[PDB]
């Protein structure tokens, strides 16, 4: 569980997701294994989406402005413009 | 280099520090609320009457077109403060420099919220204050036009003279010669006056079904040989897009507009010619917020200079010229931020040596090529009959001669008392520093309250003594009430920046950071040679 | 800048787009082939007869002067094509830009197997025009002298006037006095006229038992007070290096001669005088071979330049210019291999519109230091009574000025047709652009075929019908034969490039790769202010 949460794809559609949860699903934890399991605890491994907090878009938004440096010119790269 | 530290003699937990800090920060705080209330415009009012017509406000389309996250270093936002009978949010006009697709740009956008955008007297003062910023720096423009017309009232400090509108025109084309770029932004009603602002313009841009740049609107033009026609058809977008040539891009609304507007300014090719011997950035070495506490609260009450100086520049270094000498000019050098610089801080009186310190530094300075730094708190020439006698006429010129040639770049801060003659020699409004800035703590005037009312007054019984009377105390107190109260009012900052005599009021705990933002900005433009006067011996 | 992006609407695998890459890409072949035989230089007979004498070839001696694997910019390589008599390959001269010891150089060299090396009038005409490219752009220079003399039978056009022979040697003293050294390298026969080449120039090198530089070889001295010399006695190698000091280089062969040279070029303390504000070079955002199906094989079949734009820019971004105004002409900024380049391709005719939108845009192109690129496709300026009596006229001018005055690198391809004013207002050859290219589909000639065969021909029955008869067509037809056919002739790329109107034809689908070198090449020397001259408003 440990691997599957420093492990990180983006720019496509995965399952990175979904097995996250799968390993953490206290029904894996004791040997509630069968070949229905999949479908049984369905929803609590494919939940429904949603636009999730304003507590995210802020730190998407500090992240994201923390990214570009602005642009440091030859002329005076100490500029304090960057 | 461990000798050129300025260690520090303030406590920082002092009473008395804590008592300065105190009534240091109130005034922060009273200028912050102030800048806010002039954020707003034209009040909620109107100004959501504008967002209604689809058109993005003044401030948001200044932060689109910046750099993610640049700074920006706003001019005279106290513009016009109470000074006109009704409100005039910062003279409906909000100029500042900022970065755009890595070039210092100066920018200049009309609230329309405020009086329909049209150019108070003091809008047009401002408009002109920016355009010198970017004339004596180099700055491309970015003109974002949205104004009404010239406000038809006041039309007789607003048209005619030197430096009225239509100098906004003459520094425009001169700006386009000198290389400067002149880029013109429309997004509004551009009737008559402002029509020449996109007309002239290097590069212009049209927000579709929102823009119109005519000569004469439709209520001129029906007021004219009859005809009667609508804005979009008389002088819209799409007619100077695609029939005359007045305008070079279409865009489809605010935020497009911008976007062009930016990729304007990246074919540019633009390169600084400014040229120091910077070195790396090292920050001071006292909390430049301690700077609240360091200033006095007592007015007219002695405290050291230098102690304003360790907190704005590099690891707080700094080697003092003529050290020992008149001394109530202290002169040193060091750098802020990387930019080397040369600093005249007064520390006190001014007496004859103390001039002649500070005009033989000013030629070292300007010997060198590096800018100079005029922190003002001068309350006067010392007086006297020795004095006098001694030429403390003569050897003051010698500043003021050195001050006014200095062609290196000017800066001047008032972290203290601009009064009389002092003034003049310590870089103040008049000698072009590139930029002037006032502290809240700072007042200015030609004399103090009751000095000028001391003199006013006492002629008043010296005519009226040879005259075979004299003045009662009931008539000569009341001949220095209206003045006393008079210069307490056009002493302070707001009253100041109102007027444009200085590019706004600052935080004194900021200082720092707006000195390097300005110099690095005065580097678009070379550091050109000095030539001095006649230097009176 | 996702938005400056030129989105194509070609569809490569279309069945109208092979067929116009088919016809193309035939005339490419056509080149290919013909620049083949042309490398043959004298052909294989006198040419094996070269190498006999223990001579580097003449192609062979710039391959081993140039930097491992450096490209090579070849000039005008159709020279004199069907032009005289005879056949002589490359005008007996190849000259090109190629690095030599980290420099861009101009080489010239001439081929001792072409007519003995001669100079026909055109071996002038074409080794002129390159110190032409070499002063314009400041590359120094390196001859590889090894000709016969002037070619005595066409002399009345080799040696009087200003630009024949002679003028050879005006320019190399300049350019020495401009400081772009003037290298000679001798390994032939170097007799009378090209005598000069090796004696004005900075430094010679001499190839022993080989060179001989003499005023007059045995022939003319045998002709004078009898007396009778061998070549090696008279001028040789070793008479010049030991003796006069005519050469300054003892060189054993070929190949060391050519050692010698670049070790010149190694101390030449060379800096480049240009300077742009060039960035990190893109590559185009659509295959460069895609050109040839972009362009239609109907010769006259409109079609939209944007396309061509978007193959050559760097990450296919075209920031334009009064976009939708005067649509017949294009212009915009973008770069090109990191360089920043300013843009004007036609669109199609060019009524007064496109003219002032074009000298507006050259102003701004002129005012901020960017070079500009010219793709003519101008088939003229629309003509009529309202378009002439609105002044089609003087607006047209205004464009002359503009590119007749810009002195920012100017450079220009001919991807359509010249013809007319058109060639004139697009930068043609007669406005000094640093470099002007042909693509083979290209067609330049004062106007079109039955144009000029229509007016040449509707005068003399106009002279001949105020003169109280007509022209049957039986006279008329036959007053019109010849001239559609020497118009057909004399607006082929063969016969432009072998009379030097054009500095070569070349591969449509590497114009981008050729536009680049270029510009690099033309940054040795200073991107100059420019002066306009009176514009006609
Ligand atoms: C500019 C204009 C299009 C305004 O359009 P709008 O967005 O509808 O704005 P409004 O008409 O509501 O104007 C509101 C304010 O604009 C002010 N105003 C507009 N133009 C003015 C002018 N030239 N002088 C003085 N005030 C003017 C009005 O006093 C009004 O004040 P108020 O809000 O306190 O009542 C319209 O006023 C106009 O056509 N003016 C022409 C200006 C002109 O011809 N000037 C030539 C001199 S250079
Ligand atoms: C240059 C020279 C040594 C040639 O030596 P080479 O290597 O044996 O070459 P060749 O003698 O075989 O010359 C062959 C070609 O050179 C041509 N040629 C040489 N000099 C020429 C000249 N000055 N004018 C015209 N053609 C000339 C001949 O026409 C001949 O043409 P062809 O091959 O089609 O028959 C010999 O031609 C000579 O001495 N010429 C002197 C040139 C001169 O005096 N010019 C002064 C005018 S500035
Ligand atoms: C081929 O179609 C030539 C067009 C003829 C129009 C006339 S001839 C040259 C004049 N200049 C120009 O641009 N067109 C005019």
């Amino acid at each position: 569980l440990a691997m599957l949460a420093e492990t990180s794809v983006g720019g496509l559609r995965t399952n990175l997701a979904f097995l996250r949860r799968i390993l953490g699903h206290p029904a894996f934890a004791a040997a509630e294994l069968d070949t229905g399991f999949i479908a049984r605890h369905q929803d609590d491994l494919l939940p429904a989406p949603q636009a999730l907090p304003e507590h995210f878009w802020q730190a998407a938004a500090e992240a994201w402005l923390q990214s570009e440096p602005g642009h440091r010119r030859d002329d005076d790269p100490h500029s304090p413009w960057s | 280099s461990h000798m050129a530290i300025l260690h520090t003699q303030i406590n920082p937990r002092s009473a008395e520090f804590a008592a300065n800090a105190a009534t240091m920060l109130e005034q922060v705080n009273a200028l912050r609320t102030l800048l806010g209330r002039i954020h707003e415009g034209g009040g909620s009012a109107a100004q959501a009457r504008h967002s209604a017509r689809g058109k993005l406000l003044v401030r948001e389309r200044i932060n689109r077109l910046l750099d993610p996250g640049s700074p920006f270093l706003e001019l005279s936002a106290l513009a016009a403060h109470e000074v006109y009978g009704e409100e005039v949010a910062a003279a409906g006009i909000v100029a500042g420099i900022g970065r755009v697709e890595g070039v210092e740009c100066m920018i200049v956008g009309n609230d329309a919220t405020v009086k329909g955008g049209t150019y108070y007297p003091l809008t047009v003062k401002k408009h002109l204050r920016a355009q010198a910023i970017a004339l004596e720096n180099r700055l491309p423009c970015i003109y974002l036009v949205d104004s009404g017309g010239a406000n038809l009232p006041r039309q007789d400090e607003v048209f005619p003279d030197r430096e009225h509108f239509g100098r906004i025109f003459f520094n425009q084309a001169n700006m386009s010669a000198r290389g400067i770029p002149q880029i013109a932004v429309v997004m509004g009603s551009c009737t008559a006056g402002g029509a020449y602002v996109p007309a002239m313009s290097d590069e212009t841009v049209m927000v579709r079904e929102q823009a119109t740049i005519f000569l004469a609107g439709p209520p001129l033009v029906k007021a004219a040989t009859g005809e009667v026609v609508s804005a979009e058809e008389l002088g819209g977008a799409d007619v100077h897009c695609k029939v005359s040539g007045v305008a070079d891009h279409y865009a489809e609304d605010d935020d497009h507009a911008l976007a062009i507007a930016r990729r304007c300014v990246a074919n540019l090719n633009w390169r600084k010619q400014g040229q120091l011997q910077c070195r790396a950035p090292r920050a001071p070495l006292y909390p430049a917020e301690e700077l609240y506490g360091v200033i006095p609260a007592d007015s007219k009450q002695p405290y050291d200079v230098r102690e304003v100086i360790a907190r704005l520049v590099d690891g707080s270094e700094f080697d003092e010229f003529k050290a020992l000498f008149g001394t109530t000019l202290v002169c040193g050098f060091a750098h802020l931020h990387g930019y080397p610089i040369a600093i005249l801080a007064n520390n006190g009186i001014l007496f004859a040596e103390a001039a002649q310190k500070g005009a033989h530094f000013i030629e070292l300075a300007c010997q060198r090529g590096i800018p100079l730094l005029f922190l003002q708190n001068i309350t006067g020439f010392m007086v006297g009959q020795k004095y006098e006698a001694g030429g403390i006429a003569k050897h003051g010129a010698k500043l003021v001669t050195a001050v006014a040639c200095a062609r290196v770049p000017k800066f001047t801060v008032l972290i203290g008392g601009s009064f009389g003659a002092g003034n003049y020699g310590m870089c103040g409004r008049a000698y072009d520093p590139r930029f002037l800035w006032m502290w809240p703590n700072a007042r200015i005037g030609v004399m103090g309250g009751e000095q000028a009312a001391g003199v006013l007054a006492q002629v008043k019984r010296e005519q009226a003594e040879r005259a075979g009377q004299q003045l009662g105390v009931e008539e000569e107190a009341k001949i220095k009430a209206p003045i006393l109260e008079q210069y307490e009012h056009q002493g302070h900052p707001y009253y100041s920046s109102a007027r444009l005599w200085d590019d706004g009021v600052i935080d004194p705990a900021q200082t720092r950071e707006v000195l390097a933002l300005a110099l690095s900005a005065a580097l678009n433009a070379p550091i050109e040679p000095t030539a001095f006067g006649v230097f009176r011996m």
